[PDB]
């Protein structure tokens, strides 16, 4: 599991290293950013109908009572540019504060915690995540179990011992095809079939698809084992 | 010998998932995986 | 899920083939460059939208050819083989109860000009430079990703969400759900018949609220009936005159000289201008509302289909065992399965 | 005492009632004492 991890983790290192297709989501942010100013800037040049679109030409050019005209018109769409702007930035911040949002949520419950949320916390089932900083963002490396090797098993609801029926207390039970365990869920360590391993309810003529198959008690060897030990105890003393 | 191709994109592999009412698939074996999620 | 994407021309909208007015245009800067960007930054997040909320699988998960899954009679939400488009029976319903402005699918001029130029709208629309594109899924592919989900939710249960998909029986899924809710797996097994029959009559309930209601599907017809009333108001905006001698380009150059002409023409570029930033403003508030909703519906996929939630009247009323995706018009409807 | 854990005396509980509880161990000892007297009523007549 160590070598995994530090493997995975030496992938990460790689992969940043190697590809420049993988910030995209912070790039986007700056490249909104400086995109939206350099058009905001690039708005000074525009005429809107005016004789210049530079302020000091029209104060230069006319006297008050009609550079006010030309200059009205300056000022009529600079402030709609600015106007512009700033809908865009505001709608805009909205949505990286819906990415901040759930950064946090993350950070609560992948990094402080463990989740039992499917996809939250990567692919996978979720172990525990490590926060890295980024320009304007957060980077969560999420480490996470995932289920690789599988086989086959024959499975059954129950098992029927003495026409009561038992099911697993956790796990499932499978058979590699000549004999019965119980296993845990999500992966293979198979047990004898015991009444420690499983509970009883009610009798076998329920359960579709109930199968056949001795259930274990582990109390019965020692009772065993103390009435062989009683039987040459009394065997002996027929003898004084 | 290179050109631009236009294509109906595929979704993904193709897969018959082997159900049966009485088999299960169990892992005898895991992969720790690092995975890296990026947010503004 | 998403909504209709459109691109308008900042150019045939403000000044509809006047190279007169298009002269004029150009002294006010960026801003159509800015509408267009703006509409194509919406029209990329319908896609994005689309994709994060049914793309949740790299592997299209089919279902065995036979139906045995303990009693469960999932027919009714499965694909059906017989249809030319691979719509289940509830999809099929979902389709035909939302009424659709535009899909994109080619429109060419015998369908736009003569009878049809009266009562359609959608042509007027795309005569004054207002365009739909199609979404990058077809309701082919979206329906593909949806059995993906549900062949993989009734064969494998959440374990195609973690890692491969591994079967396991449905009554033995089934009791791993209850074990989820915190009731013993043997009230399943001793139960099975009932709760086969109770989730069956169940799904006989949804085939027949959706053939009969006409309310079920008011979350995405407000979607669709948004869409088009605010491309409506938009078309109606150039009926008017915003202090101009004429509501029309080709009037006042008909009438009036250069000189003059561009006094009222700079009149209708500027509501017009006026006009289009209004909408491409409403439609970013918007579609930042349907992507709100399109990562709830990606959150409810990841947890309700592709797993089991502990998070109270999350996947609906009730104990939560698992959830179905069903495709619908511009959405995703979920048909939760709850123990109550 | 396979349904139930133990935990303290019952003068700190509030509320707690009395009741049996069965250790299904002890008729499998009870039934081993049977047959164990049966062996030595037996073992009176060798
Ligand atoms: C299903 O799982 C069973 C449990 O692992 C397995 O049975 C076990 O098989 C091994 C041999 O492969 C036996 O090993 C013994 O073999 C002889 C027996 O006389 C001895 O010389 C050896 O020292 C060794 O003890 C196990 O005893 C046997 N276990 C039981 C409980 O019978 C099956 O083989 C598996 N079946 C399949 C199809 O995989
Ligand atoms: C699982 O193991 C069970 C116990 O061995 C077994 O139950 C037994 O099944 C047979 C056949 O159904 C019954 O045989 C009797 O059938 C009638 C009377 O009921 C008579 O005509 C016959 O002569 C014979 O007496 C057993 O009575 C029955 N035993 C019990 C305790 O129910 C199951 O059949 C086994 N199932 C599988 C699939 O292995
Ligand atoms: C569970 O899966 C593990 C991989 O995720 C697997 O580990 C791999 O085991 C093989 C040997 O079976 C190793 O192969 C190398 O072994 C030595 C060098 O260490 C050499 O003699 C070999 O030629 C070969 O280079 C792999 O390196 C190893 N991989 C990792 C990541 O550790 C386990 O074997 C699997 N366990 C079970 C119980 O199935
Ligand atoms: C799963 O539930 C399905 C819905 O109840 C069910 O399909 C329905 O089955 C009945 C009985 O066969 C059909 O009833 C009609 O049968 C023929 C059809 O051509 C007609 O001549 C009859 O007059 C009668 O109306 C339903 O029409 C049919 N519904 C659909 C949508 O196919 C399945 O049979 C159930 N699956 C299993 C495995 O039991
Ligand atoms: C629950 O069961 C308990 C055990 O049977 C029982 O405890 C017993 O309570 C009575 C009354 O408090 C005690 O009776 C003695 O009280 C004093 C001496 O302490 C004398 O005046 C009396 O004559 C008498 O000897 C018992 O000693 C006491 N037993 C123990 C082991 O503490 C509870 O009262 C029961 N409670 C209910 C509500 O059923
Ligand atoms: C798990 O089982 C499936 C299908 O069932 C098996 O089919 C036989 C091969 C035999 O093993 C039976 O006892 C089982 O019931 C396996 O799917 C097959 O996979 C191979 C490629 O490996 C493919 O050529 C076959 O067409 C598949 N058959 C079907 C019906 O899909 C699968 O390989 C088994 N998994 C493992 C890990 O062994
Ligand atoms: C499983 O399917 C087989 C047919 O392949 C059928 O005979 C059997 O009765 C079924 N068993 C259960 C428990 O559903
Ligand atoms: C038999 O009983 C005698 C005591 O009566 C004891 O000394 C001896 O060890 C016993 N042997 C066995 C094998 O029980
Ligand atoms: C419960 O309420 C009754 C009165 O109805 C009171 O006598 C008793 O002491 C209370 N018991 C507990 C365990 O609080
Ligand atoms: C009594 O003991 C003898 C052996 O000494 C044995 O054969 C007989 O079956 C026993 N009977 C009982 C009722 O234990």
């Amino acid at each position: 599991i160590a070598n995994q991890f530090n493997s995975a983790i030496g992938k990460i290192q790689d992969s940043l290293s190697s590809t420049a297709s993988a910030l995209g989501k912070l790039q986007d942010v700056v490249n909104q950013n400086a995109q939206a100013l350099n058009t905001l800037v690039k708005q000074l040049s525009s005429n809107f109908g005016a004789i210049s679109s530079v302020l000091n030409d029209i104060l230069s050019r006319l006297d008050k009572v009609e550079a006010e005209v030309q200059i009205d018109r300056l000022i009529t769409g600079r402030l709609q540019s600015l106007q512009t702007y700033v809908t865009q930035q505001l709608i805009r911040a909205a949505e990286i504060r819906a990415s901040a949002n759930l950064a946090a949520t993350k950070m609560s419950e992948c990094v402080l915690g463990q989740s039992k949320r499917v996809d939250f916390c990567g692919k996978g089932y979720h172990l525990m995540s490590f926060p890295q900083s980024a320009p304007h963002g957060v980077v969560f490396l999420h480490v996470t179990y995932v289920p690789a090797q599988e086989k086959n098993f024959t499975t059954a609801p129950a098992i029927c011992h003495d026409g009561k029926a038992h099911f697993p207390r956790e796990g499932v039970f499978v058979s590699n095809g000549t004999d019965w365990f119980v296993t845990q869920r999500n992966f293979y360590e198979p047990q004898i079939i015991t009444t420690d391993n499983t509970f009883v309810s009610g009798n076998c003529d329920v359960v579709i698809g109930i199968v056949n198959n001795t259930v274990y008690d582990p109390l019965q060897p020692e009772l065993d084992s103390f009435k062989e030990e009683l039987d040459k105890y009394f065997k002996n003393h027929t003898s004084p | 010998s290179q050109s631009i191709i236009a294509y109906t994109m595929s979704l993904g592999a193709e897969n018959s998932v082997a159900y049966s009412n009485n088999s299960i698939a169990i892992p005898t074996n895991f992969t720790i995986s690092v995975t890296t999620e990026i947010l503004p | 899920v998403s909504m209709t994407k459109t691109s308008v021309d900042c150019t045939m909208y403000i000044c509809g083939d006047s190279t007169e007015c298009s002269n004029l245009l150009l002294q006010y800067g960026s801003f159509c460059t800015q509408l267009n960007r703006a509409l194509t930054g919406i029209a990329v997040e319908q896609d994005k939208n689309t994709q994060e909320v049914f793309a949740q699988v790299k592997q299209i998960y089919k279902t065995p050819p036979i139906k045995d899954f303990g009693g469960f009679n999932f027919s009714q939400i499965l694909p059906d083989p017989s249809k030319p488009s691979k719509r289940s029976f509830i999809e099929d319903l979902l389709f035909n109860k939302v009424t659709l402005a535009d899909a994109g699918f080619i429109k060419q001029y015998g369908d736009c000009l003569g009878d049809i130029a009266a009562r359609d709208l959608i042509c007027a629309q795309k005569f004054n430079g207002l365009t739909v594109l199609p979404p990058l899924l077809t309701d082919e592919m979206i329906a593909q990703y949806t059995s993906a989900l549900l062949a993989g939710t009734i064969t494998s249960g959440w374990t195609f969400g973690a890692g491969a998909a591994l079967q396991i029986p449905f009554a033995m899924q089934m009791a791993y759900r209850f074990n989820g809710i915190g009731v013993t797996q043997n009230v399943l097994y001793e139960n099975q018949k009932l709760i086969a029959n109770q989730f069956n009559s169940a799904i006989g309930k949804i085939q027949d609220s959706l053939s009969s209601t006409a309310s079920a599907l008011g979350k995405l017809q407000d979607v669709v009936n948004q869409n088009a009333q605010a491309l409506n108001t938009l078309v109606k905006q150039l009926s008017s005159n915003f202090g101009a001698i004429s509501s029309v380009l080709n009037d006042i150059l008909s009438r009036l000289d250069k000189v003059e002409a561009e006094v009222q023409i700079d009149r209708l570029i500027t509501g017009r201008l006026q006009s289009l930033q209004t909408y491409v403003t409403q439609q970013l508030i918007r579609a930042a509302e349907i992507r709100a909703s399109a990562n709830l519906a990606a959150t409810k996929m990841s947890e309700c289909v592709l797993g089991q939630s502990k998070r109270v009247d999350f996947c609906g009323k009730g104990y939560h065992l698992m959830s179905f995706p069903q495709s619908a018009p511009h959405g995703v409807v979920f048909l939760h399965v709850t123990y109550v």
